[PDB]
RNA sequence: UUUAUCAUAAAAUAUAACUUAUAGUUUAUGCAUUUUAACACAGAAUAAAUGUUAUUAAUUUGAUA
RNA sequence: AACGCCUCUAAGGUCGUAUCCGUGCUGGACUGCAAUGAUAAAUAAGGGGCAAUUUGCAUUGUAUGGCUUCUAAACCAUUUAAAGUUUAUAAUUUACUUUAUAAACGACAAUGGAUGUGAUGCCAAUGUAAUUUGUAACAUAGUAAAUUGGGAGGAUCUUCGAUCACCUGAUGCCGCGCUAGUUACAUAUAAAAGCAUUAUUUAAUACAAUGACAAAGCCUAGAAUCAAUUGUAAACGACUUUU
């Protein structure tokens, strides 16, 4: 499950040429938060983690343009949450979608 | 042929599987002019009895089927059907011929009391 | 001691694997761990010995001395009346697929296995014979109580 | 399905001996076979555990010395302990006997449709027809755990998942037969119905 | 067992398979020719448990191992 | 051999009394009854089962030709 | 315990190594597996999916002599070659749990099978095969189906896995077509003269599967690489980056 808005710094792992492109990721499959979805799209996709899964890991950017490099293209990383009763882990990860976490 | 769509044809004992018991035919006439020699294909005279004649392909000279044969067919299948309904309807007596052998569970090709 | 089959004189045993297959013999004595004597007068088996792995045991003891000759086993075999109470033994009916389902000629089969469509076409339409929660009524049974009036009253349709 | 018998013969591995179930299956797979053996963590091995400990621990020290990666790859599942057998019993260096292990799928912990499809027992290879009293046996469940199989309690919890919903699909079916034995009552006056089958069975009435 | 495969001795077994060509007409009762058959005849018994040998017309190309041949039921003693 | 007849033996277990034992049983620690697979060669009687002699009934038996 | 007794052992439980096995760590079924994102050019026309596809041609795979079919509904919940299993019953109890009492089965014939283990089809014919055959009379039984919102429901390298089966709100009225039995009646079909017929066993019907064409609406409007740059990298490729 992805958050709907993502930084242009950090939709840049998904491209090997970004100047050249038309910037079309994640343009389609981020409309799932704007359709009905409450019976169909995403609340099912968060139901699935409460029941089947055992390990919930979370996906994070790094705001690398604060680092002043010539790089401008992010680093995506799966961090595992480790707090109990994975009913918690799906609500912790549903809170902190699109919101920063600092060291 | 009325029942099973099968005329008075002629088969070997090699191509046939005789079941256990009988059907009673105690007073059947078996109208003995149905000889083996009586029923060749008649014939291919190599052309139309004139001797040394012409031909085009795809002739139909072998299968009417015979008008006299349809009188012999309605004689037996009259008299056979008065018999075969009067049997005790067992496994193979009345509507009981009419289905297409392919066998089933717990039974045989090997070593049966067939 | 849950009183299993005992090899004891003369526990009545029905043989399989050897040439006395299908014969109800009587034990007379014990020769070995693995062999016994055997004597069934009424079932037609004279006094042999027999490999114990071949004969299987039934619930029928009968009393003789262990030194008995056949004539007094024969006296005892009829006196306790085995012959009538064995052909009703509760799975000696299940012997008789040997006399009925074994080879079941092809002057038997079709009739005996065409009625299984007769029986089943009257069984599947004996389904949705339903009580479980619907009851009542499970719409669209506005139309089907007319069909279900032919289960209850049944004059004439619904309703 | 349809084939030389079906397109599968599902065998439960529970309670069977590892090498008699192998040479039955490697013979049948060369007949044109299609087996699919499930529950491989349950195959019994003869001898006690410290007999088969030592023998699997000797087959893993056989590695190449020049470069160990080339040397015998020692697979540690239970289903690969058994698939290793059915390659000793198959001509696996031929294009005939390589299509004979490509009929063999072998699973350990009975998944995905081989949990509704009927699976059968091979009484020639059962333990309790073959192995005596007093004789200790093993299971390939604990052999693979003590030689490094990291998924033993994975599949034990997955078993209890499909053991648990088996009780939901039997209590669907235990009462449903109770409907049939009531549905059997209304047909005793069908026409002349049951007489033609009961006169050849009758032992189940 | 060997009394079982002693039934089939003498039966014209056939091995049936397919090929890309027709190359031939329907000459006797209608022939499409996509199906090839090598006719044979079962000869004797083989195993001690009911396998069987069969001499064929040509000789069975051995990528036919494990593929079905059809033992016929004709020519039949009863 | 086996079935069968004979005469005696001598009777080693099985039908065929009633002990005691055993627990479960009742009634007031015993009895009353119940299973004795505890079961007193505990007895009678029977099997003359077993023991002796002899003969055999479609004279019964296989293998070997 | 054997072996009236002792005994670390025969059955059973334990204590336990710098060893062994695993984790941690490095490589990754070279090119395994899962998740995911985008899905072209054009925007006139096209190209690309949806798709059973609806519309034909035409092939393969097949049940191949109408169906030598099968079903993709179960037989323990540590185990024990006598080992015990079911069944009611009474109590107990989430539970066929637990317990008692009583049964059956006597490791047979049988059960390794057809309980065809939600009870298979071997077909609606009321003449059934390499096509389908019609209509009344009588008896019981009495199905199968098609349109609308909320829930609970389902993931093991999948035969189609953001869908999904049941169930309630509720739309509605098939009242289209059920079937079994008894009896009557209405036709059509079917016969390849081969009378010691088989052959490179066709093939259908149907099932399913693509394939390609003119045929059929919908949906769709991205990238990678090279070249240039970088210097976290460098023999070369390759990797990290940038417009």
């Amino acid at each position: 499950v992805w958050a709907q808005h993502l930084s242009e710094e950090c939709r840049r792992r998904f491209y090997k040429n970004w100047y050249k492109s038309k910037k079309k990721a994640f343009t389609k499959a981020s409309k799932k938060w704007t359709d009905d979805l409450g019976k169909k799209s995403i609340e099912n996709d968060f139901r699935k983690m409460l029941r089947y899964c055992k390990v919930i890991r979370v996906i994070a950017h790094s705001q690398i343009r604060l680092i002043k490099q010539r790089q401008k293209k992010a680093h995506v990383m799966e961090i595992q949450l480790n707090g109990g009763s994975i009913e918690d882990k799906v609500k912790w990860a549903r809170e902190h979608l699109e919101k920063p976490i600092q060291v | 042929f009325a029942l099973n769509s099968c005329p008075l044809r002629r088969v070997s004992q090699r191509y046939v599987i005789g079941t256990s018991s009988k059907v009673d035919l105690g007073a059947f006439k078996v109208p003995e002019h149905l000889n083996d020699a009586y029923f060749r294909r008649l014939k291919a005279k190599k052309d139309k009895k004139t001797g040394e004649a012409d031909i085009f392909a795809a002739k139909k000279e072998r299968f009417v089927p015979n008008e006299q044969r349809k009188k012999d067919q309605k004689e037996v299948d009259a008299a056979l059907l008065k018999v075969i309904k009067a049997h005790p309807e067992g496994k193979f007596f009345a509507k009981y011929l009419q289905n297409m052998f392919a066998l089933h569970s717990s039974q045989y090709p090997h070593r049966m009391r067939f | 001691m849950p009183f299993e089959r005992f090899v004891q004189t003369g526990r009545i045993a029905k043989a399989s694997a050897g040439p006395l297959k299908g014969r109800l013999v009587a034990i007379v004595d014990v020769i070995d761990q693995n062999r016994v004597l055997v004597d069934g007068p009424l079932t037609g088996v004279p006094r042999q010995e027999y490999r114990l792995n071949n004969l299987h045991l039934t619930k029928y003891r009968i009393k003789f001395p262990y030194t008995a000759p056949t004539r007094i086993v024969r006296k005892a075999w009829t006196e306790s009346d085995l012959k009538a109470q064995w052909k009703v033994s509760p799975w000696s009916v299940k012997a008789q697929n040997i006399c009925k389902r074994s080879s079941l000629n092809d002057f038997d089969r079709f009739k005996l296995r065409y009625a299984k469509r007769q029986r089943n076409k009257l069984l599947t339409i004996a389904f949705n014979t339903l009580k479980k929660r619907t009851k009542a009524d499970g719409t669209p049974r506005v139309l089907k109580k007319d069909r279900r009036e032919r289960l209850r009253a049944e004059k004439a349709k619904g309703g | 399905m349809t084939g030389l018998t079906n397109r599968t013969v599902v065998i439960d591995g529970r309670g069977h001996l590892l090498g008699r179930l192998a040479s039955v299956v490697a013979k049948y797979l060369l007949q044109g076979g299609k087996v699919a053996v499930v529950r491989c963590e349950e195959l019994n091995l003869s001898g006690h555990f410290y007999r088969n400990k030592i023998k699997f621990l000797a087959y893993l020290r056989k590695r190449c010395n020049v470069n160990p990666a080339r040397g015998p790859f020692h697979f540690r599942a239970p289903s690969r302990i058994f698939y290793k057998a059915v390659r000793g019993m198959i001509p696996h260096k031929t294009k005939r006997g390589q299509a004979a292990l490509a009929r063999l799928r072998v699973f350990d912990g009975i998944p995905s449709p081989y949990d509704k499809r009927r699976r059968v027992v091979v009484p020639i290879a059962m333990r309790v027809l073959t192995l005596r009293s007093d004789r200790k046996y093993c299971q390939v469940g604990r052999l693979s755990h003590e030689v490094g199989w990291h998924y033993q309690d994975v599949i034990k919890s997955l078993e209890r998942k499909r053991k648990a919903k088996l009780r939901v699909t039997l209590k669907h079916n235990r009462e449903l037969k109770k409907l049939t034995v009531k549905a059997r009552e209304n047909i005793a006056k069908a026409a002349e119905p049951f007489n033609k089958i009961i006169k050849s069975y009758g032992y189940e009435v | 067992r060997k009394e079982h495969g002693s039934f089939y001795v003498g039966k014209r077994c056939v091995y049936v398979y397919k090929a890309e060509t027709k190359k031939c007409v329907p000459q006797h009762p209608e022939r499409k020719t996509r199906v090839r058959a090598v006719w044979g005849k079962v000869t004797r018994i083989h195993g001690n448990t009911g396998a069987v040998r069969a001499r064929f017309n040509r000789n069975l190309p051995g990528h036919a191992m494990g593929h079905r041949i059809r033992i016929m039921l004709y020519p039949s003693r009863i």
